[PDB]
């Protein structure tokens, strides 16, 4: 989701429908990538509560 | 059967031709085995 | 009761209980002419209707306000409508007229408009003006019918009085509900009774010849005539096609709501899409089984080769996947107060889970329920609402992208960021390829192009007259010519010998008007253009033809349904293939100088160069103009004929158009309008529309889409798509075909994303794309779902007629042509055949007689309709219902049925007492001549070949004026010394070799006579002409006859043998045409026996002619018929060379073609034109080629017979024999059977001799 | 008829054609599902005996 | 254009038809070599323009190479069992060496 | 008759020399398509020599 | 179905007709091999599967 | 058929013996016209062996 | 893209710049296609940056 925001912002900065430079849907397979979120806590458990 | 010069069209001739056409269609190989729906086994 | 007493034998005769006979036809005509409409209504009172036909009627129908607060006078002193509902409420409102009606003498109850009203109207009173406008527009609205509705309803009652019919194929009685459950008739009777009240006259209005007489009742309303028309149409369709009374009731409810609304036409227009939206565009959401066809598109994809695999079983994976329309249907129904109707439609639609005959018939029945009327609105509102729009170019071409002017046009740079580069390149390359063609410069080709626009229709020559009078040049008056001056032929005669410099200013002339109403559509406006404008438009036209003929999948077709391409639609609709429907809205308005005209005109002007330098065209000379595109120097460049013509057209295209409007319905609303809308009456409009459509679609598919979207699935889809393979466009309609990937169908939301991408691409250059993605295919007004086609009955009203002016009707014989056309339309849409034939016979009997005070009564015998194409039911004591409606028309059909029932006719005549003592080869010992003479078979047969309109020929005209007219036409035609030399050489060669072999050979010098005859015949007729016409029919009826034509006499010497049935061509479980389901027996058997035609008719018929095109006034079929008759009779090659020279060919390829023809072999269709034999139009939807080639055997089954021997020279007899056998087998009912030649009485040689004698005889 | 009337596209490049054709086919997982079905079938047979 | 203006050679209109109108044939055959060859030839006066531009191309072989258009060849390569294909071969064989 | 014999010989020669690509398709391409399709069927192939 | 809609081979029966249209025969004979074979090469019910 | 063979042989003989003046014109006169035209061409001839 | 590549030269450690997969010849391409040849040319000159 964060990748899609960057491309959308990048297109707006160039005032185009889409941008030539894109952070999403590249030819690379970044299936194992992780980014921080509020789902997990410091102990390593879930934040369901 | 319908070879002489005196040809007169009639319902009996129409029915005979219809029967021949129906038999010819039904005796076709693919028509013998075919279905629009699927049974439980073929679905399985 | 009354119907039974009056029509006693006729009902049985047309129901198939007793034989048909001329005398019974005659007294039935007596009764039909002796009823009155009061008798009709009292007969309607007799029917004991049931509670099912009951339906609540809104009381608001009978009480309406006045027309006063609906019209106003604008600043320019013009009557205009007051729009309250919205910006499109410009149609006739529903309001009373009884205050403005005035009593008529001898008709107390019925009266016309008060004459004082138009007295004050011409005086100048605004109230009188608006009143007379409203009255005239109401009259025009009520006049849109073929004939009085009383005739139709009486015919319906007579036909239905017979009752249920026995089916010879199903061996059972039909169970169509009787008239006691026909809701629309009950509503008709109730509303007429309520309008009449205690007043003794019961008809709401008299349909007079050129007017309407309304009843002075306080409850009268303007919507009554269209409401009754809709009701009678619904009743006839229900009783002829077995419609569902439930759906009929829904349609009636919609009609009543429309009547109760403020404006009937406006209400219909706002709610016309109910049934398609709730039935067609939402179906098979829970698919479970069925069969669909399996086709294959064969390269060349352009050549349209579709060859049929078989049937493919359906499953749940091919269910509905397009987005839903439930919401939109809901707010539409709620807004217009049809929510219950919408809900019922959706609920009933949901109950189908299997694609089959029941589902397709249900869809057809739902389609038929839509109301069909020709919408009417005043020309003032039409012009002021259609010609005031303009394109909205969101992204325009930057101004720093055009060079200095050349002539008056500019050059678009190659560095432009706009997408116009690709359109420019396409048009440039097309123009260059067109210019580099030897045929382009053929003077005969130029003559054909020049004679194309010349037509016997109007061309607004008035403004031409004032223009030329202003520039003070003088045109011949042609005084004493008994022809109208409002024809382009007359215009050409006036401007025959005029310099182009003199005529140049005429291209900036003004334009008159034309209107045509349409069913379920706003009226279409046509803009006529006179000679100069039509001529100056050639280069653009020809370039557009080149584009549509070499760089896309273009299609051309007419109003005929047969001319369309069913294979393309069925292939697109059949899963797993999918279709997208694209339509450009207001294409004429969108096409403007700002983007298109500028780019295309510049491209054509620069492309046409090189191949045309310094040499004229179309009679327009070359010239010399100024150039300043190059920076710093501005010199003179020489331009060609096309270049000069484009240069002159460019100023018109840059300034716009002037439009004279002369509204008869509104006194004083006469003016001139300046508009930028592209003309519709030109000779290229659709052609460049298709060109630009294809070009812009390709541009989007190749450039714009990939550089505006990033979704990988969308990118892959657009890369897969290509216009040359998956797009078919014509004018403003277009079809996208998406094939199926190996995993099944294509992703629906991916497709949808492509849809909004297309729309977004559209707004930049300002094209309003309307896109349909609903699971069905719509193209050229044809509908397809899952491979089956749905005939739309609503689009073809039975009692509908197009009338868009105050002109009167035609004499009586004209109506019979319309009746026959209605019957053929019923055949094509495919109604219940037995009921349809019975109703057609009843209607023809109703309209078959007329009175003329010469107090005589002219009558048409029953045999004339049989000749025209109406099949028989039962005759000579034969079995009933043994003749299909695929019977050919004329001599072929006569021979077919006579040969089918020949032996029984002799027995019948002998039993009745017509015995003789001469062994006639056809009828033996029967006095057939006498018998036919009293039976009026000869008389009706011979009166069949007579004009049904008065001949305007024979007009008196002085020799001098006639010869000036003819020489002016000849001078206009012959603008070329080489053409004159070719024609003179051909004439000399003809008089040398071919003289007396054929009496009248086609020639180029005879075009002026044809044009003169057309011009004089297009005029109106008068009382004396009616007199000669009536007396000719009377002479034909009174005269006695001894035999048929020589052609028919020769035909009746051939005997066949029908032995064995054919082999199935299509599976008997595949629904491919709705309404042709197993219930409709005979057409189903014919279709499954012969097979549908899987090839475009136009391309197939293309290779049946030696010459493809010719100048107007000459017929290619006439030309090749003359050539084939010459070859058959045995003229030398020099005669054919002379004929080809006379028709304008160059001597070299003329002699080469003659030599090729002398020994070249043509097909049966091309051969058959020698004896004026043509394929019946009803066969155009079937595969007759296979029947001709492999199923009509010209050899006796047992072996070789001495009589059945074709002489080697007379090889052309085979085509005639094939056509005879095909006609017989198609006329016979049931499945098609294999037919074998049996015997010829006098051998092949005698038959050939008779045919040659015939051919040598015509021409006198 | 099929044996006597075969025909190829006018300009066919087999590797490109097949790379285009097969690609949609290999996005499915029904085989992976059927493996799990077979495992359960064998478990059921052994449990029954 | 210059060559056409100054040259004495000119087209004969009916030489081929006249010479082919005297070949002996039977009228009971389904194939006619004379008709086929005439239909494949289709003589025209404008055909000499291509001949003259072919002549003109001899002076500029350094920058311009004259070839026979691909549409003249048979669509599928033809077959020797076809009289039409034989005539196509004849036409191409005569045209190529120029 | 001699004409019939000649016509039959010509017809047989044309049938022999007809230009069909099905025999080479069945030899060079159909096995590849079958091999590609085979692993993805719900019912695996079952053959005897 | 999968084989038909993945394979590049196409069935075009017009090849046979085009080839047979150039056979040489007399028109005074009783039997025409070309017409006979053309008539007999049209499959019953148009199955082609 | 024998008649077709005879007709073809006659046609070939006529084509061989046709009276055309173009081959002699191309050998004896066209080079002279080309030579007299060449010196006054705006673009002088450019040739390779 | 040009300026973005120049900027990304400085941040090799955290950002990797690659050519988008849509710039490659479709379906692998072939040496028999002019469009594919031009694709290869453009890609070859663009890669080293």
């Amino acid at each position: 989701d964060e990748a899609d925001e960057a491309t959308k912002k990048q297109a707006k900065d160039t005032d185009k429908s889409k941008a030539q430079v894109t952070y999403s849907d590249t030819g690379i397979n970044n299936a194992n990538e992780l980014s921080r979120s509020g789902n997990v806590d410091n102990e390593g458990g879930s934040n369901q509560k | 059967h319908g070879l002489h010069g005196n040809m007169t069209l009639t319902s009996s001739d129409i029915q005979r031709h219809i029967t021949e056409f129906i038999s010819s269609w039904q005796n076709h190989p693919i028509v013998q085995v075919s279905a629009d729906v699927e049974n439980k086994k073929t679905a399985q | 009761s009354m119907i039974l007493t009056q029509f006693g034998p006729f009902i049985e005769s047309i129901s198939g209980i007793t034989d048909q006979s001329n005398d019974v036809f005659e007294d039935a005509a007596k009764a039909f002419s002796m009823f009155t409409r009061s008798d009709v209504y009292k007969a309607l009172d007799e029917i004991p209707f049931s509670d099912d036909a009951m339906l609540p009627i809104p009381p608001t129908i009978y009480t309406k306000p006045s027309h006063d607060s609906y019209y106003y006078i604008d600043a320019l002193n013009r009557v205009r409508r007051k729009t309250y509902q919205g910006p499109d409420d410009v149609y006739v409102p529903n309001c009373s007229i009884v205050e403005l009606l005035e009593p008529h003498e001898t008709l107390t109850s019925y009266g016309r408009l008060s004459e004082a009203i138009e007295n004050r109207a011409k005086d100048g009173d605004s109230q009188a003006r608006i009143a007379t406008t409203y009255g005239r527009i109401a009259e025009s609205q009520a006049r849109q019918i073929k004939a009085p509705l009383e005739k139709f309803v009486l015919a319906l009652l007579v036909a239905e009085a017979g009752g249920s019919l026995y089916d010879p194929v199903l061996q059972k009685y039909d169970e169509i509900p009787d008239l006691s459950h026909n809701c629309p008739l009950w509503c008709f009777r109730e509303i007429c009774r309520h309008i009449s009240g205690p007043l003794p006259d019961r008809a709401p209005y008299l349909y007079l010849s050129a007017g309407v007489f309304w009843l002075m009742s306080p409850r009268m309303t303007s919507a009554i005539p269209p409401l009754l028309s809709d009701l009678v149409n619904l009743a006839i369709l229900q009783q002829t096609a077995g419609l569902d009374p439930s759906l009929v009731k829904l349609g009636v409810q919609i009609c009543l709501h429309a009547a109760a609304s403020s404006s009937y036409a406006w209400f219909i227009l706002k709610t016309k899409s109910i049934f398609p939206q709730n039935t067609l565009h939402s179906m098979y959401e829970s698919l479970e089984g069925g069969y669909c066809p399996n086709l294959e598109w064969l390269e060349p994809r352009s050549d349209y080769k579709f060859m049929y695999m078989g049937v493919m079983p359906l499953s749940a994976k091919y269910a509905r996947s397009a987005p839903s329309n439930d919401k939109k249907a809901r707010e539409l129904g709620e807004k217009y107060g049809l929510s219950s109707v919408v809900g019922e439609l959706r609920k009933r639609t949901k109950t189908y889970v299997k694609h089959d005959f029941a589902s397709v018939r249900y869809i057809r029945d739902a389609m038929a329920c839509t109301s069909g009327i020709f919408l009417v609105r005043t020309p003032t509102e039409t012009v002021l609402q259609e010609y005031t729009q303009s394109p909205e170019i969101k992204v325009p071409i930057p101004q720093k992208d055009w060079t200095g002017p050349i002539g008056e046009i500019r050059i678009l740079k190659d560095t432009t960021s706009s997408i116009a580069r690709y359109l420019y390149r396409t048009w440039y390359l097309a123009a260059a390829r067109m210019a580099a063609q030897p045929r382009t410069w053929d003077p005969l080709f130029q003559a054909i192009m020049r004679s194309q626009y010349v037509t016997a229709r109007g061309g607004s020559g008035a403004a031409l007259r004032e223009s030329l009078y202003a520039i003070n040049v003088s045109l011949p008056d042609f005084k004493g010519l008994p022809v109208k001056a409002a024809t382009k032929i007359f215009q050409a005669a006036q401007l025959a010998n005029l310099p182009f410099s003199h005529t140049s200013v005429a291209i900036l002339a003004d334009t008159s008007m034309g209107l045509r109403n349409q069913v379920q559509r706003r009226p279409r406006s046509i803009m006529p253009l006179n000679v100069p404008q039509q001529q100056v438009s050639a280069p653009h036209t020809l370039t557009a033809d080149y584009i549509n003929y070499h760089m896309n999948l273009s299609t051309t077709s007419g109003s005929a349904v047969i001319e369309k391409v069913i294979p393309l639609g069925v292939y697109a609709s059949s899963p797993p293939n999918q279709s997208i429907n694209i339509d450009i809205s207001a294409c004429d308005a969108s096409i403007t100088w700002d983007f298109f005209l500028s780019v295309i005109m510049a491209a054509i002007h620069e492309g046409v160069a090189s191949s045309s330098i310094g040499k004229p065209f179309m009679g327009v000379p070359a010239s010399i103009v100024n150039d300043e595109s190059v920076v710093g120097v501005r010199a003179a460049r020489p331009i060609s004929g096309m270049q000069n013509m484009i240069q002159h057209l460019s100023k018109l295209y840059k300034r716009g158009f002037s439009y004279r409007v002369n509204d008869s319905f509104s006194p004083g609303n006469d003016f001139t309008h300046m508009t930028t809308t592209f003309p519709s009456g030109s000779t290229a409009t659709s052609t460049e529309h298709t060109a630009n459509n294809s070009t812009m679609m390709e541009t989007f598919l190749t450039v714009w889409g990939p550089e505006h979207t990033d979704d990988p699935d969308v990118l892959r889809l657009m890369k897969s798509l290509t216009i040359q393979r998956n797009y078919v466009c014509q004018g403003d309609d277009g079809l996208m075909i998406i094939d199926g990937t190996t995993a099944g169908k294509v992703n629906s939301e991916t497709i949808q994303k492509m849809l909004e991408l297309i729309s977004k691409y559209g707004e930049e250059f300002g094209w309003k794309y309307d896109i349909a993605y609903d699971g069905t295919a719509e193209y050229l007004k044809l509908y397809f779902i899952f491979g089956c086609r749905i005939p739309n009955l609503s689009r073809h009203p039975i009692v509908g007629k197009e009338r868009a002016n105050s002109s009167a009707e035609e004499p009586w014989p004209a109506i019979l042509d319309q009746i026959m056309g209605v019957f053929f339309n019923g055949v094509h849409d495919g109604l219940q055949w037995q009921r349809w034939i019975r109703y057609s016979w009843a209607l023809c009997c109703a309209f078959s007689r007329q009175r003329t005070m010469i107090v005589g009564y002219l009558q048409y015998p029953m045999w004339s309709f049989v000749y025209w194409g109406l099949p028989l039911v039962k005759a000579f004591g034969s079995d009933p219902w043994i003749f299909s409606w695929y019977m050919p028309t004329g001599d072929l059909g006569m021979y077919s049925w006579i040969s089918l029932i020949r032996p029984l006719m002799t027995r019948w005549m002998v039993a009745n007492g017509y015995v003789t003592d001469r062994c006639s080869p056809v009828f033996g010992n029967a006095d057939y001549r006498r018998c036919f003479n009293e039976l009026k078979l000869y008389q009706g047969y011979y009166m069949a070949q007579l004009p049904r309109n008065p001949k305007k020929s024979g007009r008196a005209a002085p020799r001098e004026v006639r010869e000036q007219f003819t020489q002016a036409l000849s001078d206009y035609l012959m603008q070329n010394p080489e053409l004159k030399s070719r024609v003179l050489r051909g004439r000399s060669e003809w008089e040398k070799y071919g003289a007396g072999i054929i009496h009248n050979p086609p020639s180029l010098f005879d075009v002026p006579h044809k044009w003169y005859q057309g011009a004089q015949e297009a005029a109106i007729a008068t009382r004396e002409e009616l007199a000669e016409m009536d007396e000719t029919l009377m002479r034909a009826r009174r005269h006695s006859y001894s035999s048929f034509s020589k052609l028919l006499e020769a035909y009746l010497l051939v005997k066949w043998r029908m032995c064995e049935a054919r082999e199935p061509s299509v599976d008997l479980r595949l629904p491919l045409c709705a309404g042709i389901d197993p219930l409709n027996s005979d057409p189903f058997l014919k279709m499954v026996s012969v097979g549908p035609m899987l090839q475009s008719t136009r391309k197939y018929f293309a290779q049946t002619l030696f010459m493809a095109k010719t100048v107007s006034g000459l017929d290619v079929n006439a030309i090749d018929s003359a050539l084939l008759r010459l070859r058959t009779l045995g003229a030398d090659k020099k005669a054919l060379t002379a004929q080809l020279l006379m028709v304008g060919l160059q001597e070299s390829e003329a002699d080469a073609l003659a030599g090729k023809i002398m020994l070249q072999d043509v097909n049966t269709v091309q051969l058959a034109r020698v004896v004026n034999l043509a394929v019946p139009d009803t066969w155009m939807s079937l595969d007759f080629d296979s029947m001709f080639k492999h199923h009509v055997k010209l050899l006796p089954k047992d072996g070789r017979h001495l009589n059945t021997d074709i002489p080697p020279r007379m090889g052309w007899l085979r085509a005639i024999l094939r056509f005879l056998g095909a006609g017989m087998v198609m006329t016979a009912t049931g499945v098609a059977v294999d037919i074998y030649l049996e015997d010829i009485h006098g051998g092949g040689r005698s038959l050939g001799q008779r045919f040659m004698t015939w051919m040598r005889q015509e021409g006198r | 008829v099929a044996l006597l009337s075969g025909k190829y596209p006018p300009d066919l490049v087999t590797n490109v054609w097949y790379a285009d054709a097969i690609y949609p086919m290999y996005a499915d997982t029904e085989v992976f599902s059927n493996l799990q079905r077979d495992m359960i079938t064998c478990e059921a047979v052994q449990t029954l005996v | 254009v210059l060559l056409q203006r100054i040259s004495p050679l000119q087209i004969d209109p009916t030489i081929i038809s006249n010479t082919m109108s005297t070949v002996s044939e039977s009228t009971t055959q389904t194939l006619s070599p004379a008709s086929s060859i005439l239909g494949k030839l289709r003589p025209s006066n404008s055909d000499f323009s291509s001949f003259r531009v072919a002549l003109a191309g001899w002076l500029y072989n350094g920058v311009v190479t004259t070839v026979i258009d691909d549409s003249s060849y048979p669509k599928d390569g033809g077959s020797v069992t076809s009289l039409e294909n034989l005539w196509d071969f004849f036409i191409l064989a005569l045209a190529l060496p120029l | 008759t001699q004409s019939l014999v000649s016509s039959m010989r010509g017809t047989l020669d044309k049938l022999k020399l007809i230009k069909s690509m099905t025999p080479m398709y069945l030899q060079q391409l159909a096995p590849v398509e079958l091999a590609v399709i085979a692993p993805m069927l719900p019912f695996p192939p079952f053959q005897v020599p």
